[PDB]
């Protein structure tokens, strides 16, 4: 017949290959598709989408586990106190491993693009106050006080009508693309910090309570895409699924 | 403007002065279903204004230390009204919903809800602690009926989920500061064109404070809670004897 | 051949068989629709003007 | 039709209203240059979460930035780029002494709940519609080759099950077959889909029979039938036993693949098949955890 | 020669495989086809032929065989008894499996469309009667009285001139397609069930017979359609045929 | 008692409404019912036996030996085409051998 | 080629040999006359009217 | 019968022959005999800079 | 199938052989390549020096 020759890659299987294969089923029709409301047809379209951040994940037993959802807010003696601080790296272990854009990096090595953070104010309605939230860019030890946190892009936050206010984290590298960084020598691809200090104070009247607490939300922007996918790092089974 | 609403549907109306838009799920609207789609031959029923109008079921209270409640759909309708009477007198059912939650407080109070709709919530069981006993939920965890079921995990949804990711589904907030009122608008999920409505529950709609509720002693203490609901775009088909189990 | 594939995406598939279920992968078409998730509001609304007002 | 009543009725109206449409996106997008802005009344970073959409703020609201051209490909997050990409979902052992499988034939159900690695993937939906591809790979505990002839069944629900390995159902006169070796490299077939309904559901919510749901009828809740699609068979083509012990891994790759409504992705450790059972006692966060909120 | 690979699917003999194979004598021609009556091209036209539908099957003895194709009917006292019931699913065990259209959706999965049946009064000339037959659609159980039966599908037959009814058993689903239904889980696909009562009496003369037979024919509609061919559940063989 | 079926339909007997039916009947073909290979013959070659001791068989080509294929042959009165025949063969326990 | 196959049906098949009873099964062609076995009858009668009158 | 698996940066990496990070649900994996002719693939350009 | 033959030279491993392989990320897209100066094309520029 026709002269062939076989070259070193035959008899492999390799898993991620795409061919052809003999179908078992000869003229088969399967069944129509009716209308189902709500198909997603990229990944990108729930990257968009916001979810609880964990900023205070302190506790960890069983009846406390809902206390991480919030931080609180309270009167301050007026000297312009620290309320939080948390990393900015989306893959990293923290408060983003709690949002679906944080699971989602995790089957990804390289991502790319600005994020956006969002802090809602659940006091009442008599109550008042004033927020710095910056963001430092890497190479930049952790602010020793406020002075030194204005320095970064950061923004100023007033209660009112509107109850939330958002935080937009640039993209700033010098590479194209990041890979998850990790203490050692991958620590070259950290993203920078966040934090959030008081303005003026928080005030309230007589008969309303004197703490509150703030929710945080985190997503990504439209210019946000990943590359060269892997797998997750935690594998959720013990032993034989039975 | 956005703050003011009227929904009138049937012989009911509700208004409210403290809002914060209306969220239509999915973007999409409900509907009939089309030729195409249907697969039955015989000719479904519309009955219209007496089963699409507003429906209240019970009123639940807000304490300090609450977990958080959810109900069933339409297991929640299949014994109210000329509703109830056809979904136990027909084998299939389709039909959207619109749900609006309502709960009211002064301006010295604070607190903070989450109001979300999940399509096949399946419910769990903890195992018997260790992992070990295959138990199943009883058939009152898994439908409670219209009074509703308290979650014993929150943080897990009582399914082995996160919360903190459930803003992925159709809701919204409750938020004292801001608004006393939520509105959403499902249409029909599932992927069949009908099903039955006595074996076969389309979502769940979960209450949760995520932020809990305070105020000074001297305030009102009783916060409560209701949930109206109302059908849209209902059909039935394949009338049989009455059927309630 | 029979078109009894599972599938407006995957249109550059290869086959030697009669039936469409056995072909490559292939490319699909890249669209998105964030605003099924992100904005699913009634009324929407400009990012300059005040969202609740 | 004369009372105007139904001339002005809405009823029968099939056509879906969506508010939103798909735009083409193959890349990132862009950002143009942006200057200072200090102006009353427009107020891109003022939010309120309460109405339940994302923030719409962009980068030029905030900061002043530069123009910058964005050409990073958005062809590798599409769900046929996310799930053609093959992983074990069964395992079958044929021992020569043993309590499993003594006899030289096997039964298995076909079902992908059975391994987290994929089912944590294949459940971040409710709906999903895709065809197969499925190969077995083939050995002996140790991994050595040895010859043999091996005989793979697919069978529909509703067929008779073989038995024992001579069974009269091995005559696979309708049910398709694979005769295959050890030596030769491992088989590989495609699949359709099979569903009577448009899609297969990992989540349902309900009971399969009517009647009354008592404690000892427990075991049906949330089993669906329109996904138990048969039974894979298995035996060693002989009239006496083999002399090898055997070992059989499956793998399946989707392609084609559509998916519906996606819902929050698995947080604790699976316990069972077809069951959202988790350990009550040990709950653990969904992350790690620090000291102090005020410090790194 | 040509470089080539092989593929994770050499070697293999999958029986449902089509393709081809070396002709072992050339140049061979068969003998012309002359014209025959009676060619089949599709199965359907076979499943929607009518034939005996064995509703009495309750003796089991070899004399007692030939009783099992047809069910008396006599006079009664007027309160509207009962008269016989059977279950609607063609591939389940049961009468429908004395048809050709059971027999032949034994060879498939799955099934949908609507079903035909059709029943013939075998008495004398001067019997007169009605009957009520009802169809029940899935979820309701085994009708107590008449007066429940009546709320389903039904005809109402009176006996005369013409000797047949017939009863369509519409197509009521909610998937577009049905599995092989059977106790336990698959009894999630039943199609209900079919009763016969008395409308009003048999009535007879002086001089005839006070007992009549009734003959079940069954068959398909013009939608039925089936798929996902498999395997006969009865092997008719029991060792070696010799 | 005429000898023909029923000629009633859905409409004639209840209120039906329009269904477009997109079901395909490609799958009840007669090609599609009966190509699909069956064990129709099996040949034993012992060591020592009573059979076939001398290293050498002859088998009569025939259908009618195995019930699952001949049950299905067996619905028609003629039939003609053509055939595909596969010879596997092995030893008694299925291990491959040269020979 | 030869034409020495068995066979207004299966008219995609592929061959590689001269002999036309080699090539795949194919495709056959979708139609049906249920009236020869459902209908035989001589005079036939509509569904309307009365079948014997 | 021998495996390789590809583990991009950040992965989790097998500890033992039986490990759970061998099932290669998404990295890619090829399984290949010492019979056969040595195995061989591509590998595009992968590094951020 | 399509008859075929081999040849005396299948199986082997040519180092020097240009040929095609199988990739092993679908659908991957390398990194931009900015200008940087300072490209060599040919060797014999560098023989020049
Ligand atoms: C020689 C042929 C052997 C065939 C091997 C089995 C093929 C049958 C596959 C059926 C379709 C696979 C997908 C199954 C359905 C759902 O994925 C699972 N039920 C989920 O639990
Ligand atoms: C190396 C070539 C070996 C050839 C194997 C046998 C081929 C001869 C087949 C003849 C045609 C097969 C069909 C035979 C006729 C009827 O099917 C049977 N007589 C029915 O009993």
């Amino acid at each position: 017949g026709f002269p062939t020759e076989l070259k070193p890659g035959t008899n492999q299987f390799l898993t991620t290959d795409d061919g052809v294969s003999a179908p078992i089923l000869p003229n088969f029709h399967p069944t129509p598709c009716i209308h189902i409301p709500g198909e997603v047809r990229n990944l990108l379209e729930l990257c968009q989408v916001e979810t609880i951040l964990e900023v205070n994940n302190v506790p960890t037993n069983a009846t406390s586990l809902m206390e991480r959802l919030r931080f609180p807010v309270s009167a301050q003696a007026g000297k312009g106190e620290l309320c939080a601080v948390f990393r900015a790296d989306p893959g990293r272990n923290g408060p983003w491993q709690s949002t679906l854009l944080g699971q989602l990096c995790g089957y990804y090595t390289q991502w790319s693009g600005s994020l956006e953070v969002t802090f809602m104010f659940t006091g009442s309605f008599m109550a008042t106050g004033k927020m710095l939230i910056a963001y430092t860019p890497p190479g930049g030890p952790l602010p020793k006080d406020r002075a030194t946190a204005m320095l970064g892009t950061h923004v100023i936050w007033d209660f009112g009508l509107q109850s939330s206010v958002t935080l937009v984290i640039p993209w700033i590298s010098n590479t194209h693309y990041r890979a998850h960084a990790r203490d050692g020598v991958f620590d070259y691809y950290t993203t920078g910090l966040v934090s959030i200090w008081y303005q003026t104070n928080y005030v309230v009247p007589i008969g309303a309570p004197n703490t509150a607490y703030i929710i945080a939300l985190a997503a990504a922007q439209k210019n946000f895409t990943m590359k060269l996918c892997k797998d997750a790092s935690d594998i959720l089974q013990t032993g034989t699924i039975q | 403007s956005d703050r003011v609403a009227q929904l009138t549907i049937g012989n009911s109306t509700i208004t409210t002065q403290e809002a914060a838009n209306i969220i239509v799920g999915y973007g999409e609207w409900p509907s009939y279903c089309s030729d195409s789609d249907a697969t039955a031959v015989d000719k479904p029923t519309r009955p219209d204004v007496s089963v699409n109008r507003f429906y209240t079921l019970d009123t639940k209270l807000w304490e300090k230390s609450s977990k958080g409640w959810y109900w069933k759909f339409p297991d929640v309708l299949t014994e109210t009204g000329v509703f109830g009477q056809n979904a136990q007198f027909h084998y299939l059912y389709r039909s959207g919903f619109c749900i609006h939650v309502q709960c009211n407080a002064s301006k010295f109070h604070q607190g903070a809800l989450l109001v979300a709709v999940l399509p096949e919530y399946v419910i769990g069981t903890v195992a018997g602690g260790t992992g070990t006993e295959d138990s199943h939920p009883p058939y009152k965890q898994t439908q409670p009926g219209a009074d509703g079921f308290e979650l014993q995990h929150p943080y897990v949804l009582d399914a082995g989920i996160p919360i903190s990711q459930l803003t992925v589904c159709p809701h919204q907030w409750i938020n004292l500061r801001t608004n006393n009122c939520a509105t959403i608008i499902v249409p029909y999920i599932n992927a069949l064109p009908f099903d039955s409505a006595l074996n076969h529950c389309n979502f769940g709609l979960l209450v949760v404070p995520i932020s809990p509720l305070d105020y000074d002693q001297g305030a009102t203490p009783v916060i409560p809670i209701t949930i109206t609901l109302a059908p849209m775009c209902s059909e039935f088909a394949g009338l049989r004897q009455a059927v309630t189990q | 051949e029979n078109s009894n594939s599972a599938t407006t995406i995957n249109y550059t598939t290869i086959n030697y068989y009669k039936d469409s279920y056995a072909a490559t992968a292939g490319k699909q078409s890249l669209k998105q629709d964030p605003d099924k998730f992100a904005n699913p509001v009634k009324d929407i609304f400009t990012e300059m003007a005040a969202p609740l007002k | 039709d004369r009372v105007a009543d139904v001339i002005e009725s809405s009823i029968g109206d099939s056509v879906s209203r969506a508010l939103t449409h798909a735009l083409p996106a193959p890349t990132g997008q862009d950002t143009q240059v942006s200057s200072h802005r200090l102006d009353t009344g427009k107020v891109p970073a003022l939010q309120a979460a309460e109405i339940g959409a994302s923030s719409n703020a962009s980068d030029e609201s905030m900061i002043e930035t530069r123009c910058v051209l964005n050409s990073h490909s958005t062809a590798e997050t599409t769900l046929d780029s996310f799930f053609s990409r093959a992983g074990l979902v069964g395992e079958i052992d044929l021992p020569l002494k043993g309590t499993t499988n003594p006899n030289g034939y096997a039964n298995w159900d076909i079902d992908i709940t059975g391994y987290a690695q994929m089912r944590r993937k294949v459940e971040l939906f409710t709906y999903m519609r895709f065809d197969a591809e499925f190969t077995f790979v083939a050995c002996t505990p140790t991994g050595e080759v040895v010859p043999q002839l091996l005989q793979y069944m697919f069978v529909p629900p509703g067929a008779p099950k073989p038995d024992s390995r001579e069974s009269l159902a091995w005559q696979t006169a309708t049910n398709p077959s694979v005769f295959v070796k050890l030596s030769d490299p491992p088989a590989q077939v495609s699949v359709p889909f099979m569903s009577p309904a448009s899609a297969y559901q990992w989540f349902y919510d309900g009971y399969p029979t009517f009647g009354e749901h008592k404690q000892e009828k427990d075991l049906e809740y949330g089993a669906c039938p329109n996904n138990m699609m048969g039974t894979f068979s298995v035996r060693t083509v002989g009239t006496s036993k083999s002399k090898y012990p055997l070992v059989v891994r499956i793998y399946m790759r989707m392609k084609h693949v559509r998916a519906w409504i996606p819902r929050p992705m698995r947080n604790q450790n699976y316990l069972f098949k077809a069951n959202p059972n988790y350990a009550g006692n040990s709950i653990k966060p969904t992350g790690t955890s620090r000291t102090a909120i005020t410090t790194l």
